[PDB]
RNA sequence: AUAGGAUAGCGCAUUCGGUCGAAUUCUUCUCUGCGGGAUUCCUUUGUAAUUGCACAAGGUGAAAUUUUGGGCAACAGCAGGUCUGUGAUGCUCCUCAAUGUUCUGGGCGACACGCGCACUACAAUGUCAGUGAGAACAAGAAAAACGACGUCGAACCUACUUGAUCAAAAGAGUGGGGAAACCCCGGAAUCACAUAGACCCACUUGGGACCGAGGAUUGCAAUUAUUGGUCGCGCAACGAGGAAUGUCUCGUAGGCGCAGCUCAUCAAACUGUGCCGAUUACGUCCCU
């Protein structure tokens, strides 16, 4: 109906995000607004794949370090100062949330 | 409403019978409209034995580099196969097949300490069997204007009548020949 | 193989002595009760617990077991 | 194609002093000439007005004589110049295709030019090693 | 030409490699026959087990026991 | 030495690549007579090319002279007409 | 205004997945990816597909108008993906719309001839260790 | 008898008939016809570079044609590129192992070129080709005519 | 049908991702943070037991034995490798015509030969020329610089169009994508085709090594060919490879491509990914 608000949550941390969208979700919540729901963007995997030894000698063996990444999208109908409000609290390290208004 | 499946829809799997004694519990006469079945027929020891018998040609066709996971086109090759060798016999050629893996191996090998004759497994009879008439009609067709089917029909054949002419029956004549001076 | 380690055997001594009241010689209901009763992380612990306790049980029924002291 | 065998049909073609099998078919016949290949030779072909589904020992004398002129002068009978083998010649600065012994002359030619001037391609044809940067270590070995 | 057994026994892998499987064999015959019910020991190439046929031929030679 | 396999050698083969009038009345007479018919069989009986000889192996099929039982883009297998 | 009698299921062998949708239409037309079944190729694989349709009978796929779609894996998965999804649609057909005896001498049916018609294969690719060119094969080792 | 309609079932459109033998009686009407613009590069020039011989069949243009056409019926919107992916094939590049390539944009550009010239195939909204409604009654009315086995 | 076989349809005929329609309804497919699910659980005229620990077949089931594949991994050692990873390092050497540091040029590529590891082949279960259906893992652009008036805007990847009133490769124009959003409905190649296509056993339309000529492209610079593309060269061996020898038991071997990585330009390498998919054994201590 009004205007639509997209909170987009990233994180290395997968208990920090789900911690963050319950909170997200929890003050929406109290605050009545109309929310959309909580979409799980699909996991991205970075891959670095390097030899394990820092010279060249011997069985030429391999190190794969992966870093995970996940990502939530909660879309609310509410004015950006009610948007603001819910999104004011204390959120965990590490985690970055977007604010962007859909056309 | 639902019959009875045919390979390529034309050869009629009713009477399928072994002639050979043994062999009868390895030679597998289930019926299938064709010869590609996705089953892991390699899980257990014995379980390759139930699979279909033209499947197990069909199997023994994808050899070397150029040749294997060519499953479909090893199925097209049975299908012309199987034309050639009713035109040859005027006999279902299911039943050529058949009798060709039934006497394409030899019963008596040799092992091992001297070599000493031993008797062969009816799982490996016809695991031979399919093994020496697939090579046979394939080292035939190497470099020669006779088609692969065209030599895979004349071996299959020459093998059901126990005709020296095939490759399977000859290997089979001379290892049981070897067998025996070794008893 | 599928041999139970000391870590399973110990616990499902522990377990059935002292919760043989409420045990049977269903694993999928001993299971549910291990659950409850016992603090593990393992979910395949678990389920190799419930196994040895049904197993004890059912040895138990045909007479004394080695280990296990019900009062 | 059904067609009985001609009373003229001979099994070798004399084409641009080349001993050419009438066995082959038309187009992969002509390849056997020095400076066409099989797609020289469909075009060929082509600007000749010939079915390439005969054999080649079925063309007669005219035909021979329109054959040999296209490949002499491929340019007349409207083949693009990105199509023929020698296009700005360095000597000359003309566009021609070379066939038969033309091209081995002018490859006689080519190097004894570049073993005039002592270019690096010239020393190296003359020492009879590779001349386009492959290294020869490990490789070739006679 | 070639007598059929039946294998009833399979007493184990023998020879060096394990690739030889020494088996007690059952020939079949009728009622009556000379060797009817009659068990000898057999040495088997290939993949063998309990209630397999094989085609003896000769059926005098008794395997020796391993 | 340098060479370690034998390389064996056989008899080359001298297939005609177009037809003639004795061959292509045999292949008009005595090719309808046999049961199994294919262009790599009548290449040998006929000392022709495969080309020519499933080219006339056609020309019978459309003639209704024999009859194709198995056909495929690479294969095809005819036979005489019933009776 | 008659009813909708409609189900969907879904095949699935290797990647490749396939979607059945059947409902009651007219007159019986199966069709994968908008392809009739007689235009499908190679026979052997539309053999494998009608497999789903001749092991029980057309009497029971009949006035069922099914549409398949599959996406994913190769044509060989892809056609048992397809005849998955007609068995397996024809079952929840059958379970939605029919009774007990029926559904069951169907499922019996399709059981005894083929597992994989109605059961999923569960083999996957397995991945390449480092190492390896592929799952199991090492690089090839030489001593001198 | 064989072209005897199943039942309950009227006409044809396309995917329901053979791909190929669509494509032939397509390129056949457009020779028969003779109205396609059948560019002069076309007796001179391979399909694409990863061939390394010309076509051999002398209507390849009109069946290249044919192809296009249907490929747009499946495929609203696609460009050259996507065309190109279709028409690719495997290179042979030598001793270095084979890669596929896709096919040179240049004759698809030509044959999109003659069926917009013949009123088939127009600029579709956003990029792209698409057939008009004179495509669509085409490809249609010779699909059916297919099934009767018309073929010309 | 040119000769046109086999292959399901028997209250409402099908089709239209550009029809850049409009309303509804929904979660079968897809995405995923936590859960569930499998354990010897069930049954043997079984092996064993006279106890136990267990084993083997079958059952149940998506999965039936470490579920599958990985990661991690003790204690003792090696004068193994690395001072060519580090502002990690003792001792020692050079230090203003330097063993520091730049710039120019050459070399690391240089070939009578020997060896490891790959790629391409020796062809008809094929090569060409067409047509069809069709994956997955992934990558994608820049500042305390510069241009525009504290914000974009060009570096990167792409789609479409044009070039095109006439080869490829190019060159251009417009649009999109910070990447489940554009690429993309990811038209990969093996593969398939009743394509009524060409070739027909020959170093041959097998095989493309070597070489010649034109042109384009990356780069500050292409000669010692950077790399594509065109026409020639194919008369370079090679027709299946001696003694020896490597890897491998299930979606595995083998084949088949794709992405990433090195990267201004260049994969016959590697790291991953999917596609087609078997033979054999499920045994032993003979060899090691
Ligand atoms: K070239
Ligand atoms: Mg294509
Ligand atoms: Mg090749
Ligand atoms: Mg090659
Ligand atoms: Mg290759
Ligand atoms: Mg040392
Ligand atoms: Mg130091
Ligand atoms: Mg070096
Ligand atoms: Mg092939
Ligand atoms: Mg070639
Ligand atoms: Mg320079
Ligand atoms: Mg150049
Ligand atoms: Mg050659
Ligand atoms: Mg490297
Ligand atoms: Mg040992
Ligand atoms: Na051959
Ligand atoms: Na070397
Ligand atoms: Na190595
Ligand atoms: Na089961």
């Amino acid at each position: 109906e009004g205007q639509t608000v997209r909170l987009t949550i990233t994180s290395r941390n997968a208990k920090a995000v789900e911690s963050v969208t319950s909170q997200l979700l929890t003050r929406a919540r109290d605050e009545k607004v109309t929310i959309h729901g909580p979409v799980r963007l699909p996991t991205r995997t970075l891959k670095i794949t390097t030899r394990k030894t820092p010279c060249g000698n011997g069985t030429n063996t391999w190190d794969t370090f992966e870093l995970k990444i996940y990502k939530r999208i909660i879309d609310l109908h509410a004015p950006t100062e009610q948007v603001k409000k819910i999104t004011s609290f204390t959120m965990e390290s590490g985690v970055d949330v977007s604010i962007t208004i859909l056309d | 409403s639902s019959k009875t499946p045919k390979l390529f829809n034309k050869w009629s799997f009713e009477g399928l019978e072994t002639s050979e004694l043994a062999l009868r519990d390895h030679i597998s006469t289930t019926a299938a409209y064709v010869p590609h079945t996705s089953g892991r027929w390699q899980k257990r020891r014995f379980y390759k034995a139930r699979m279909p018998i033209v499947e197990r040609l069909a199997n023994g066709l994808m050899f070397k580099g150029r040749g294997n996971g060519r499953k479909l086109q090893a199925a097209r090759l049975l299908k012309h196969t199987l034309e050639i060798i009713h035109l040859l016999t005027d006999e279902n050629p299911l039943q050529v097949v058949v009798d060709a893996v039934s006497k394409g191996a030899p019963r008596e090998d040799s092992t091992r300490v001297r070599r000493q004759a031993v008797d062969v497994s009816p799982m490996r009879r016809v695991n031979e069997a399919i093994y020496q008439m697939c090579k046979g009609a394939r080292e035939a067709a190497f470099r020669n204007l006779k088609s692969m089917p065209e030599c895979l029909a004349d071996e299959i054949v020459n093998a059901s009548k126990g005709s020296s002419n095939s490759y399977a029956i000859k290997k089979k004549d001379e290892v049981e020949r070897v067998a025996k001076a070794n008893r | 193989g599928k041999i139970r380690t000391k870590t399973v055997k110990r616990a499902s001594r522990q377990v059935v002595e002292k919760y043989y009241s409420k045990l049977n010689f269903d694993f999928y209901q001993n299971k549910r009760v291990i659950m409850d009763v016992t603090i593990a992380e393992s979910k395949k612990l678990k389920n190799k617990i419930a196994g040895y306790t049904t197993h004890i049980m059912k040895r138990l029924a045909r007479g004394p077991v080695r280990g296990i002291s019900l009062k | 194609s059904l067609t009985l065998i001609p009373d003229h049909f001979q099994h070798i073609v004399r084409l641009l002093n080349t001993n050419v099998e009438g066995k082959r078919k038309v187009p992969f016949a002509l390849r056997m000439v020095k400076g066409v290949g099989i797609r020289f030779a469909y075009l060929v072909c082509k600007k000749a007005g010939i079915d390439v589904e005969r054999r080649a020992g079925t063309l007669t004398a005219e035909e021979l004589e329109k054959i040999a002129e296209i490949i002499a002068d491929p340019a007349k009978f409207k083949i693009p110049d990105w199509f023929l083998n020698r296009q700005r010649d360095p000597k000359t600065g003309k566009t021609e295709h070379l066939s038969s012994s033309m091209v081995d002359t002018r490859l006689r030619d080519d190097l004894e030019r570049l073993k005039k001037m002592r270019a690096h391609r010239g020393v190296r044809h003359a020492y009879g090693l590779r001349v386009r940067g492959q290294h020869t270590c490990t490789s070739g070995r006679h | 030409q070639a007598q059929v057994g039946l294998i009833i026994k399979v007493l184990g892998r023998t020879g060096s490699r394990g690739n030889v499987t020494q088996v007690r064999v059952r020939l079949m015959a009728e009622a009556g026959s000379p060797d009817y019910n009659r068990t000898i020991v057999r040495n088997v190439k290939g993949p063998c087990k309990e209630n397999d046929m094989l085609s003896l031929m000769e059926t005098e030679r008794e395997a020796r026991r391993l | 030495t340098k060479k370690w396999s034998k390389g064996q050698s056989r008899e080359a083969l001298q297939n005609a690549v177009m037809f003639d009038k004795e061959t292509y009345d045999k292949l008009r007479s005595e090719v309808p007579k046999y049961k199994l018919i294919t262009p790599s069989i009548i290449s040998d009986r006929l000392k022709i090319a495969v080309s020519i000889a499933a080219a006339g192996l056609k020309q019978l099929c459309r003639e209704k002279l024999i009859r194709l039982v198995s056909c495929s883009s690479k294969t095809r297998v005819y036979t005489r007409i019933v009776q | 205004s008659y009813a909708l009698k409609q189900v969907q299921t879904f095949g699935k062998k290797k990647t490749a997945i396939a979607v059945a949708t059947v409902t009651k239409a007219a007159q019986c037309n199966i069709k994968v990816n908008g392809v009739p079944l007689q235009q499908i190729l190679p026979d052997t694989l539309r053999a494998k597909i009608m497999e789903a349709i001749t092991v029980v009978g057309s009497k029971y796929y009949s006035r069922l108008r099914i549409d398949v779609a599959v996406h994913g894996g190769g044509q060989v998965s892809q056609a048992y993906a397809a005849r998955q999804a007609i068995a397996k649609g024809l079952i929840a057909f059958f379970q939605k719309y029919h009774n007990e005896v029926e559904k069951a001498a169907l499922k019996d049916k399709f059981l005894a001839y083929d597992k994989f018609l109605l059961i999923a294969d569960p083999r996957r690719c397995e991945p390449k260790k480092w190492g390896r060119h592929s799952a199991r094969t090492r690089f090839t080792k030489s001593y001198r | 008898n064989k072209i005897h309609r199943i039942g309950k079932r009227k006409g044809a459109t396309l995917k329901d008939v053979s791909a190929w033998r669509w494509i032939k009686t397509a390129a056949r009407h457009f020779k028969q016809e003779g109205k396609i613009f059948v560019p002069n590069c076309t007796e001179i020039m391979k399909s694409s570079h990863g061939r390394e011989r010309a076509p051999q069949n002398p209507d390849w243009y009109y069946i290249r044609c044919a192809a296009v056409l249907r490929a747009i019926y499946l495929r609203p919107g696609v460009g050259y590129g996507g065309l190109s992916k279709r028409f690719g094939n495997k290179k042979n590049y030598g001793s270095r192992p084979e890669h596929t390539v896709t096919s040179s944009t240049g004759p698809l550009h030509w044959a999109c070129k003659s069926l917009t010239k013949l009123g088939l195939v127009e600029p579709g909204a956003q990029s792209g080709q698409r057939l008009t409604r004179k495509g669509h009654k085409f490809a249609d009315s010779l699909a059916f005519q297919v099934q009767i086995r018309k073929f010309g």
